[PDB]
């Protein structure tokens, strides 16, 4: 498995990719690890399908029942803390996974979390197999003063090469965009194509 | 009957229960509001009644949404009514998780009239003193409920509650069309409401709430209202 | 007894419960409706009663299914109704759980009894305020019971209940015969129906539901029961 | 004493419990059976009352199995009378589980008893409204017993319930003799029962049980009733 | 006091409990009773009522045995005292599981009291209304016991109980003698038991029941009894 | 009605819930106050009774603090203000610990009137005999709340609590103005308590608490509320 | 004040609780008894009162050792001072087995007044009509204690208890001395003690236990008794 | 209103609690007593009342301690006053376990409270019929508390208890000096005593217990009383 | 990890870095470890992230209940009291922690927390893998006749030192101060990039 997430001036951008693996080997390849918890909020998941799926179950209803009572989003911050709250107190019945949270509030944020309900915030991370693959390509070509675009390049850039280095990753890839103004957009599929032979990865 | 007016637990000779009787009473004071279906949607109607200018607009709105293909509204206890919207907005989330999406309408309105049938059979607890509105759309598409304190559940095609009930079944029974288009049923709704009026009062930017299919609810400002 | 109506736990000086006698009184203030057996089948009728135009002609009809194979129709506190007959619905499936098929319908019966028994030994819970008809099919082959608030089981060739309860028993005591054909018996059925109307009411589109050895259960619509 | 009569945990100031003599009260309302002992064997015997020709004959017998061996009949409120013989028939087989054979009557009998006794002594719950015969082989041999709503037991040679009762002790208590043959003991019986009946009823094919050692129950049809 | 007799856990302005007086005017309902020491043993006596000879004798003895060693007889609501009876020959069986060997009569006559008592100070369950006997051999030798509905303990060197109670203690409390031989005592105590007596009645087949040191209870037949 | 003001738990003919608006009385026994929102901040002030020497003026003051952004003063049964005030301390830290900061306060006056409709509608206890105010600062803004013995919550721009309450909001709803500044709002609302008050009584050093954002509350001292 | 005189958890207007009184009646219906201490020592009188010769002397005794350095005598309903007897027997045991020895006799005492305040202050359940007499030798040295049915502790140089209770602290209170030799104060007490006595009435045989520093407890018989 | 003066839990018209109001009446049925603040300390004193000879002068004191820096005395019902100062000594070590020290006095008078008010909101028990005075040193200085039935707390300079209370804060809210010696305190305390007190009756060696910081508290004893 | 807490005339000093490790490699660089729970108090922590900051939360609660109700605040020596009783409680299932406990009352005070509630006080202490090379800097230049400003550049040289020795510590370094008069004071980056280049250790 492989996530990212990062961050920007005043958006967020999140990606996975699609490939499952069950019995020990590729049983499905457009799996979904990608997934909207809120209007200005984005989650990805890596481990134990069974143990994530259920998760993104409940975060979106806690977040969907605040949204209608208080009649506006919960923070970033406060998400994260729920969550670390509700793995913590399983420690040792706990959710095997590995998490990511992104969102806008006043400003944006990203976070990752770990199984016994560690949350750190940092400008990007990325959870998986193929993670250590990411982070050799964003401590070499990211940068805070970029735009949209060159983000989503990047990505794209990073993902694709954890593919060619890492087995249990695979498959078409899942692009999000998060910003007060357009909110969580997911983006085409043909986009995603286009943009790959732009820059000559297939 | 001063005798058997005392328990809910208790039946008359005649076979009745005043203590369920009278928690109908309670509902009568409240504010007036109904629901109509029409061409690929449903919507909802409240007496707003004006109040001190003291008061946030933003909290007097007595239309309420469980989910944002979902509403509702009360009339009667204000202190119970918070209460079970609160146990609905709950019991539609229980599916979202266990089947992955409110699927049906039905399936909710029934947790709840279960809750209030429950107060009923059981001594050492008062009913609820509230009958409920519920609108949205499912699968099947454009749904209307209602809901007395003892759980007695109808799908109508129309309806109303509060003081002015009868008044309004009433006339909307005479003058109710099916598969309209939306201002045309509104116009319809806010005039069956203006019949049940007392002469001496008028109406003062009442709650409206409509839905369509594909789409959610929209809660459009007063300024729509006037017209 | 003024002294001795006021709760089910207490015996009257001549051997009687009150309460329970009450509650009897509730379920004939109901709709009215039977069941008849015949050859190699069985069926159901109600005495719908017309409602305003506004309701969905989809939930007024009070023959409910309890499996593809077993129905019912009840008569009382619709509140309390609705409840039982989820009761049923899933005390039919404990058997089928634990028993691969619902192999007979007195194993079903008897659990819904045991459970309306058990609010009227003790204090604090008023009893149910129904009586209920079941038909269906099992091994055996078609069957057909009733059962009152207290728990009282008992199976019939034919049955009525509701208001025109006894002015039904009555006609079809004289005049009910066995192994008949469908339609045959039908048209008896609705003729005891007819016997306890009133002169001034008539027959306003009746529930029927039948059903027959190595088939399911037809709901047919109301333009076949015109004829 | 209306100021003793509400409660089965009050004494009166002469040492009594009215609500549990009105118990015995609603035993009366039954209808009317027996028991005999004689030569190796016992049986019963009810006052079979004519129904409605609508009712399946097969489940007005108020002659109930416990088990090939066991037997009984009860009178009273029928609601109740379900419910022990259920509870007859799972303590049965907790012996049959615990000892591998339902060794002795007693043993169960005892276990009923302990179950009604229990509901006199504490509030809140009222007695059973019936009393029982149970008759059977054991390792002993024929046995019969007798179960009123507080949980005394005695066993006897003979023995009536109903309605009838004190009449047919009173003819019985004269003319009863022991170690009898079979159809010179069941003449004997029905003479017994056609004394407390009164002038303007008869005898409408009443039920019969007997049994024999080394052998089972034996309900024969309505046929050799007759003679 | 008609405003202090409703409850057991009331005290009367002059402290009483009346609903613990009441009590024990049931217990003098039931038939006479006694029992006496005498040299290396101890026995009792029981007023033996004719019955109807439809009754197995072999269930009409009051004498009841607790173990090989321990036996009771008891008076008033005989379904209560089927239950002590039971509960004392369970307190038995845990002193000799717990000790090897029922080593004394004190520490289960206590374990009754404490049963019975417990009924008396909490409300919602009614005290029992029997007073008993126990009598057997221990370590120390011939004992002799009773105990009162609410738990009173008091060992004699004979007592009575029952409606002749009064009229026994007295003519025993003056010609009763210690160390007496068997046949000697009994001649004596079938004598009080003539005094209480009404003239209208004789003695009918009472039951006796006595035990001797080394030995075990003896159940002597009403052959024996006529000398 | 007499017969229908002893428990909570029961509604009247015309549905009412006498012993809920009995609690109600309870609560106009208590000291004044109110709450006023202005320009990016909002308010409190409290009645302050003048009292004997011997008691300390720092526990005197009715203005608690539940955070450091939020307050709180009530009228009643100081006894249970007590409480809830304790109980809703406790509350918010249940949020900042689950959400890791008191993110909304309507999350926080939620928890409360539950507590309270809690003992409403359940027999065996009282209800609360207080009503309170809440004001602080959210990530929305300025808020201010009130609660009522069931659990009534809205959300106001000003409100006033205790005996004179009806008396300010009648020379408050005159004279209020929005986005204020904070010494021009005090004047006005020290007036609307001057007004609620008796000719033959002052003003005497009252509590005020206000608050601003991006800061903390403020009690500034007598000295300044002399100005 | 037969409005406030039902129930134990009631206060009356003037602050009273008049089923506490009450069980303070049934008290000073029981026998006479008192406690003295003096030189290194204490002891214990009680009012033997003669019955039949047939009751065991070795149990009518109400001196009951707690241990073999306390002792205790009870006044009241005899049913529950059985109880608390056995209740101190055993709270002494948890001491010697949590502390290894019974080092404080108020550690004891403390116990059971604990036990008997809980039945006041809880509805359903009645207190205790009894109050005791403690005595012993602990690390400090003699010590005489009291416990009324509440739980009021109070620790003596002497008192009584029963019916002749303020005849004797009378007596007592003026000829009282301290540090006295054994004999020299019993003969005091049976002074104190004949003092209450009616004239018509004289001493029979009274239990007397004394006790001293380093020794054990000493139940002397009736033959010293009467010097 | 003898309507509303039968259970805790009902509030009068008016809003009030009568059973709340009498156990504040057996409060003032005690003795006096009053705690007074100074230089760096703070004491009590009550208003010793003699009693017989008989009785030991080391239990009579009412003046009973918490800790080495915390103290307290009562008035009401003694049976419970001897239970909440138990439930005091046991709160505050649960606060030396938890933090290491008894770092304030207010979190241990609030654990009390809590206990009392508990059983004024719930059905089924009575409250306590006493309230207390608390005293001692923390980190802060010096502090004086007082709690009503219900849990009302309050901090004061000084205070009274008692059926002189009234009488006593009249005289010291007159002649209350603040940072006064202790001696000089003293002599003023007895004063206001003096004033509460009858013309018949004198003071009778009164308790009086001080403290100070860096310190323990001191019981000294009468002879320095008399000065 | 690496913290550190020392005690002075009338002020108290800790500091820790910011590496965290997550996944056998360094996943954030900017975690966060220092903490105030108080007016007048912090703390530090170091082993497992989710049992740590789960109990901050606790102890932010407990301490901000206490100074509402009584109005001041609770000495240092029932802080630690009161964690050594909620650790020892869960000895069995507990939580893997090390902890510190700094603040103010008449004078300054600085516990030391295991994970099964010893608490113990002392005038400086160390937690974390990087814990020894600083006692080793404390042992050779601590003197309790030093200042702030001297006690601020120790500190500094001590966890500098660790992390050229300690591999799981690193990162910019966090200090706080805490005075009667100025209370707790967090110092800016800028004071901190200040004094390295000031002392030689860049």
């Amino acid at each position: 498995t492989t996530t990212v997430g990062i961050t920007l001036k005043d958006a967020v951008i999140m990606a996975t990719e699609r490939r499952v693996t069950m019995e020990n080997f590729i049983m499905h390849k457009n799996g979904k690890k990608l997934f909207q918890i809120d209007t200005y909020t984005g989650m990805t998941i890596a481990g134990l399908v069974g143990d994530a799926q259920v998760l993104v179950r409940y975060m979106k209803a806690e977040l969907e029942l605040y949204r209608l009572q208080r009649r506006v989003n919960m923070p970033i911050e406060a998400v994260a803390t729920l969550l670390s709250n509700m793995l913590n107190q399983v420690k040792y019945m706990p959710y095997m996974v590995q998490l990511l949270v992104g969102g806008i509030d006043t400003a944006p944020h990203v976070f990752s979390i770990d199984a016994a309900g560690g949350s750190v915030e940092d400008i990007y991370a990325s959870t998986g197999s193929g993670s250590p693959f990411v982070y050799g390509v964003l401590e070499s070509q990211y940068s805070e003063k970029m735009t949209v675009d060159e983000g989503v390049d990047l990505v794209i850039r990073a993902i694709s090469a954890a593919k060619q280095r890492d087995s249990a990753s695979g498959g078409m890839i899942d692009v999000a965009v998060i910003t007060r103004k357009d909110g969580y957009v997911q983006l085409p599929t043909d986009q995603i194509e286009s943009r790959i032979r732009k820059l000559g990865l297939i | 009957q001063m005798a058997y007016d005392r328990a809910i637990t208790v039946f008359s000779p005649d076979g009745r229960l005043f203590q369920y009787e009278y928690a109908r009473e309670a509902v009568k004071k409240g504010s007036t509001a109904l629901g109509m279906k029409f061409a690929n949607g449903v919507l909802l109607i409240s007496d707003k009644k004006v109040r001190s200018r003291l008061i946030e607009q933003n909290s007097i709105e007595k239309i309420q949404l469980i989910d944002d293909y979902v509403a509702a509204v009360t009339s009667g206890l204000v202190a119970d009514a918070r209460v079970l919207v609160d146990f609905a907005r709950i019991s539609a989330q229980q599916e979202k998780v266990t089947y992955g999406s409110l699927v049906n309408i039905e399936n909710l309105v029934k947790r709840v009239a279960d809750q209030m049938q429950q107060y009923t059979q059981y001594g050492g607890v008062r009913p609820y003193g509230v009958s409920l509105i519920f609108a949205g759309i499912d699968q099947i598409g454009p749904r209307l409920f209602d809901c007395d304190p003892a759980g007695t559940i109808n799908e109508y095609k129309a309806t109303a509650i509060g003081s002015g009930k009868d008044a309004v079944v009433s006339f909307l029974e005479r003058e109710y069309k099916e598969n309209l288009p939306e201002k045309e049923a509104v116009t319809l709704g806010i005039k069956a409401l203006k019949s049940s009026l007392e002469e001496g009062e008028e109406l003062k930017a009442p709650e409206i709430a409509s839905i369509t299919v594909g789409n959610k609810y929209r809660i459009y400002d007063q300024e729509e209202v006037k017209k």
